[PDB]
RNA sequence: AAACCGGUUGAUCCUGCCGGACCCGACCGCUAUCGGGGUAGGGCUAAGCCAUGCGAGUCGCGCGCCCGGGGGCGCCCGGGAGCGGCGCACGGCUCAGUAACACGUGCCUAACCUAACCUCGGGAGGGGGACACCCCCGGGAAACUGGGGUCAAUCCCCCAUAGGGGAAGGGCGCUGGAAGGCCCCUUCCCCGAAAGGGCUGGCGGCCGAUCCGCCGCCAGUCGCCCGAGGGUGGGGGCACGGCCCAUCAGGUAGUUGGCGGGUUAAAGGCCCGCCAAGCCGAAGACGGGUAGGGGCGGUGAGAGCCGCGAGCCCCGAGAUGGGCACUGAGACAAGGGCCCAGGCCCUACGGGGUGCAGCAGGCGCGAAUACUCCGCAAUGCGGGCAACCGCGACGGGGCUACCCCGAGUGCCGGGCGAAGAGCCCGGCUUUUGCCCGGUCUAAAAAGCCGGGAGAAUAAGCGGGGGGCAAGUCUGGUGUCAGCCGCCGCGGUAAUACCAGCUCCGCGAGUGGUCGGGGUGUUUACUGGGCUUAAAGCGCCCGUAGCCGGCCCGGCAAGUCGCUCCUGAAAUCCCCGGGCUCAA
């Protein structure tokens, strides 16, 4: 699905585990729900801005729940701006 | 007539009581119906042929004065005259607004008759003396 | 409601567990041997080979009766594709057939082992540039099985 | 009115995938759709006079192909059984029979039997005057007097004189006849009639054929008496 | 290939879930040379709104008129605006309504209609009229439309006869399993045909170059009317078969039936007058939800599960929402009509159009989508005697990582390199890319055949801690950043992160998220479990259901065997053949 992102939030990875997993606060435009959704990759989330168009896509995990040691959170940002976010951070293509 | 005002097509309701959907949005030309055409007590006869299914022709009488009695005790076969219905087993309203049916009597010249014939499908008024 | 389309017909004799070592060492046997382009080939092989083998097994199940008008008949076609070698074994003996015995009969195969070519992926190119008459016909699909009667009328340019 | 080529009857000698959509649909003539084949048809893939649909209506349009003696110029003119065809210019004449394989097959015949058309009994009627109407396999009809229409029974075969209007020779169906099955399954085998189940329903009743000594067996229904140990045309 | 592997423990045997590996469907990311076959593409999203164009005509052998060229016998030919006949109810699209006689299978209409067409029997006599195009004028912005004059018909109408309908009485007779049917007889009432028209040739007559016809006959051919049957299409009826929910248990009152009527082409509570209280329901009514049905399709070794049950074929329904009619054989009619609702459009303000679920196309929505292209040559259809005409049906190509099939991105030897990649040397080939010719094609394109230069023009995607094939190599970070389907890593010496090198899997593909199937004997008919892991109602009486002792005789319902009529085509399996093999 599509959305905008409104802030970008840290969510804590579970207690073995220590660090902040980097996710953004996506509103639904076909249904205007408001979902987290984790931007992957290393600085990832420095190819994402606010209010900027997202392509919203589910995480993976068992039974579409969520990731191993993200709590809580179902979706992950797959395009930023109809550009992949794949091929910005791998340098294939520049964010329009 | 094939007029939907008259449609004779299938209730809406199961032998349940229940109600069912409608399975056609339209109601069909072929199923369609039409309203009454049995002819009223009138001083002259006048008839009207009417275009029906198929290109085919059905006779109507809308004004009827006469009817082809046939006496069963004579073998003989009268064109008389009608007078007055006198009662219309199948309802009471056909004679009380002077309307001809089957089965209906008729208080002929010769005398009484019953109507054996459809007058508004057939077109004429056959009757067999009482 | 459902529109019938074209599947794989290499699915047959491809494994559902790919990432077994004695399986890729004695698939990549097989490619080397007879110069293959991918598993893909590889795999068409099988699918023919487990066609001989189900049949043959189901053959084996129908009745004596049921069996009889078919039996000498498959047999036969077997023989003159030139995957069997006697055309008269009981129906069992088909059941252990080889998947080598379906690749020796690869049109790039057979340039190869009648000497006219250097190397079986040289025995390919012949085949792919076209020069290489089959009854006089220029036959260019390396991939292309050939019969027993065809084999003999093979020739270079 | 179309007819799609899925739609078109099994047994047509036409290919089922190959081809354009449709099919040359037959214009309601003297047979049924289910049993009947299109002159242009014929022209075009039994015969193979015309390479596409425009030649063969060409062909038929010059009154070329004559249907039971008559020039028939409807290029959707249904042909089916029993039906003699010949073409003019060429003189050859063929008799619509029921095959093994083709299931109805154009066979050659000689000029003489050309005129000469066997036709089953399908059913009487009575008309005006008195007179009995006969119907026939393929609709056809013919009116005779009361008592010489009293004879003949249904599923009875009469040789029918196309050139006199008449009947040639009255073949009633009794037990021990040459008998050929029009249409079902056993199609195309001749054979005498020993054996009968009569059921309710005359036209169902089950009923053998031998031909020594190979039996088959169908319904009443679905054959035709072409005479005794001589079938009296050629058919096969 | 009828398959397992990871994970709860200090360790162990279980239970039981979740994950991995596979196929297919949708969308998406990175990458993308060629060809062949195929009924792939706004379906899974709004039946949401639409600019523009194209999307059903044909016949001069039904008819008169006008125009141009030609010729004398009686006309020839081309063209125009029309009347008229037939068709436009087929074809094309889409999936809202529908849980229903909608659909499927098997039977009926003895309760029905049907233009075109086929066959048999019969018929074609007498007499009239009007309206177009046109001419003289218009009106109106346009749409459309008025008056007078005037030539015809296969245009419309009347008269006769045939024929047809009803009511009633009789019958030998016919069909058929069975007559409220057909046929014959009698009585009355009632309705009520036709185009002998066109063409060709022959004959004769009338007439005249201001006519180029009219009349009688004959034959050939194409037609017209009636009776019967067939054919085709359609209306109607029946038996059975196929979703979920009881956190839905009573529902129904024209409701169920009877009698008499009306209407219909035709049976029926289809409708109406009267009479009764019946009808449905736990063998699940009623209510709710979801869905067009089937052929079929995906998956699995199978039983089975699912619907991707979108695309192709058959049936159904619909044409902005809801209704109602004209004509016609057939419509209550997607590019016909009228009304209401809700939009929009042109206007000279008086009016007039229109709704793309047609083929292209635009906006909108959405994760998600093609050319405002060519031809009626193939396949068919409507019209025509024919010739032939028309057809966004259909065919052809364009675009598109649509499905399947066949290939290339070099081959041989040598050295360096590592046995790799790569570099260089020597020799070879041109699939392929490029140029040209023939063939093909409606025409192109592609294909095929042949010719020229030339190694020359062509590889990515995902991974290396286990599952699971691939690195305890190196640099960087230092429980931060990042990874991770599960297990699990990273807090200084990281085989798990970011990088280099290297290797692995598959390869014109390879991945990510979804959905189905397998996985899964976690739905258990085959084939699970219930002492303690989840799971025996606290106990009992019993209705439906399911399950039920022995022997003898009868039937043959189930059941079993054979055969027949069937179960559309496509799809599926086997066999043969044809495209170079393949598809
Ligand atoms: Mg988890
Ligand atoms: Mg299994
Ligand atoms: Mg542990
Ligand atoms: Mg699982
Ligand atoms: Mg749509
Ligand atoms: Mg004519
Ligand atoms: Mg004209
Ligand atoms: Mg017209
Ligand atoms: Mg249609
Ligand atoms: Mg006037
Ligand atoms: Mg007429
Ligand atoms: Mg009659
Ligand atoms: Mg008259
Ligand atoms: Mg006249
Ligand atoms: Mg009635
Ligand atoms: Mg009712
Ligand atoms: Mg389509
Ligand atoms: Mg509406
Ligand atoms: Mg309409
Ligand atoms: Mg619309
Ligand atoms: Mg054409
Ligand atoms: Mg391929
Ligand atoms: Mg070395
Ligand atoms: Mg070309
Ligand atoms: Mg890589
Ligand atoms: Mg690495
Ligand atoms: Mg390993
Ligand atoms: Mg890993
Ligand atoms: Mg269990
Ligand atoms: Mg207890
Ligand atoms: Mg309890
Ligand atoms: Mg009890
Ligand atoms: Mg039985």
């Amino acid at each position: 699905a599509r959305g905008i992102v409104l802030e970008k939030v840290g969510v804590e990875a579970r207690k073995p585990n220590a660090a902040v997993r980097k996710c953004v606060r996506v509103q639904l435009v076909k249904n205007g729900k408001v979902v987290t959704a984790f931007v992957p990759y290393d600085g990832g989330l420095n190819y994402i801005n606010e209010h900027d168009e997202v392509i919203i896509e589910r995480i993976g995990g068992p039974e579409g729940k969520s990731l191993g040691d993200i709590p809580g959170v179902r979706f992950k940002v797959v395009k930023v701006n109809g550009v992949s976010l794949w091929a910005i951070w791998r340098g294939k293509k520049q964010k329009p | 007539m094939k007029l939907g005002a008259f449609y004779k097509g299938g209730d809406l309701v199961k032998p349940s009581g229940g109600k069912k959907g409608r399975v056609r949005k339209t109601k069909k030309k072929a199923l369609g119906g039409g309203p009454p055409q049995i002819p009223k007590l009138g001083e002259e006869d006048i008839r009207y042929v009417e275009r029906v299914r198929g290109g085919n022709h059905k006779v109507r009488l809308r004004q009827a004065r006469y009817a082809n009695v046939y006496i069963p005790k004579e073998r003989r076969h009268v064109k008389a005259k009608i007078l007055s219905i006198v009662s219309s087993p199948s309802n009471p309203d056909y004679a009380r607004r002077n309307y001809i049916v089957k089965g209906a009597i008729i208080q002929t010249e010769v005398g009484k008759a019953v109507v054996t014939s459809r007058p508004g499908q057939d077109g004429v008024i056959n009757a067999v003396l009482i | 409601g459902g529109l019938k389309k074209p599947k794989k017909k290499y699915l047959a004799g491809k494994p559902k567990k790919i990432w077994n070592k004695q399986l890729l060492l004695e698939e990549l046997q097989l490619m080397g041997e007879y110069g293959l382009r991918n598993k893909k080939e590889l795999w068409l092989a099988r699918a023919r080979l487990k066609w001989i083998v189900r049949r043959a097994r189901a053959l084996l199940s129908m009745t004596a009766e049921e069996r009889a008008p078919l039996e000498v008949p498959f047999k036969e076609k077997l023989y003159k594709m030139g995957f069997i070698e006697d055309p008269n074994v009981p129906l069992d003996r088909i059941l252990s057939l080889d998947v080598r015995a379906i690749l020796e009969r690869r049109l790039q195969t057979l340039v190869f082992r009648m000497g006219l070519a250097k190397s079986i992926h040289h025995a390919r190119q012949l085949v792919v540039h076209g020069h290489v008459l089959v009854a006089g016909r220029r036959v260019t699909s390396p991939g292309f099985l050939v019969p027993r009667e065809l084999e003999d009328k093979i020739t270079i340019e | 009115v179309h007819l799609r080529k899925s739609l078109a009857p099994y047994w047509w000698p036409i290919p089922r995938k190959a081809g354009g959509v449709w099919a040359v649909r037959p214009s309601t003539g003297p047979h049924s759709l289910e049993y009947s084949l299109p002159l242009a048809v014929v022209v075009r893939d039994v015969l193979r006079y015309a390479k596409t649909l425009r030649e063969a209506r060409y062909i038929i349009s010059r009154g070329y192909i004559k249907v039971d003696g008559v020039v028939r110029k409807d290029y959707k003119f249904p042909i089916g059984l029993m039906d003699v065809v010949e073409i003019v210019p060429t003189g050859e004449i063929y008799r619509v029979v029921p095959d093994e394989a083709k299931y109805y097959d154009l066979k050659p015949i000689p000029s003489s039997e050309a005129a000469l058309k066997p036709l089953r009994v399908e059913g009487k009627t009575a008309v005006s005057g008195g007179r009995i109407q006969l119907h026939f396999h393929d609709g056809r009809n013919l009116i005779l007097p009361p008592d010489v229409g009293r004879q003949i029974k249904t599923f009875d075969t009469v040789v029918y004189d196309l050139e006199n209007k008449a009947i040639k020779t009255h073949l009633p169906l009794r037990l021990g006849q040459l008998a050929v099955v029009t249409h079902g399954g056993n199609i195309g085998f001749v054979g005498q009639f020993f054996e009968v189940v009569w059921t309710l329903k005359r036209r169902q009743s089950v009923v053998a054929l031998r031909k020594g000594e190979e039996v088959r067996r169908t319904i009443l229904d679905y054959i035709m008496v072409i005479g005794t140990e001589a079938p009296v045309v050629k058919i096969s």
